[PDB]
């Protein structure tokens, strides 16, 4: 089975970032980019989803998983981040729910039709 | 999960709807062309898929549409669909 997200608004860049060896890779969107996005404040998005998980990892380290990937092989595509910065980024998993509250719609294809 | 990859769609000489697509690095190019076909709400093979006026195989996945004419360029990847 396939999952597609359409939406008529550009989509915020997904990042495969590994925060536990336990879990291995998981998709994320930077929180920053989800707030702007609704201009809303991080306290009312805590609130709103207090099961959606958010982590918190070093740009350094963010910023190495990043560029090993193919897919981030433009300049343009990591050119908000310093490799060797030692703040701390907030990263939100990226669940349905996320898709969803950001205004897309999330798809299935199934074998048949 | 596995990496998702964003694309953005373009109708060349019934349009779409919301053109941005986000989808698994294997989607394959004939499962983009049943799902376009469900969202214009057209019978099967009625969408093909292109990149460069030129029509993409319906094996070939999203992620080697990237990497063999996308490479270095900004995302998302563009693609084109005729009807």
């Amino acid at each position: 089975v396939f999952e597609f997200e359409f939406s008529e608004t550009p989509l915020l860049p997904c990042y495969n970032i590994q925060v536990s060896v336990a879990q291995g890779p998981r998709n994320w969107l930077l929180l920053s980019d989800v707030l702007k996005k609704l201009k809303m404040s991080s306290r009312i998005f805590r609130c709103n989803f207090p099961n959606v998980e958010i982590v918190t990892i070093a740009e350094a380290e963010f910023y190495r998983q990043v560029s090993a990937s193919l897919l981030f092989s433009c300049s343009k595509d990591l050119e908000a981040f310093n490799p060797e910065s030692k703040e701390l980024l907030d990263l939100v998993e990226f669940t349905n729910e996320i898709q969803t509250l950001l205004g897309s719609s999330v798809e299935w294809l199934h074998p048949s039709d | 999960t596995r990496e998702q990859l964003n694309l953005c769609l373009e109708r060349l000489s019934s349009v779409l709807q919301n053109k941005y697509v986000r989808c698994s690095v294997r989607a394959e190019v004939r499962h983009l062309r049943r799902v376009l076909c469900h969202r214009l709400m057209l019978n099967p093979q009625h969408v093909q898929l292109l990149f460069d006026n030129e029509v993409l195989p319906d094996h070939m996945t999203m992620k080697q549409i990237w990497l063999s004419r996308w490479f270095g360029k900004p995302s998302p990847l563009l693609l084109q669909y005729s009807v």
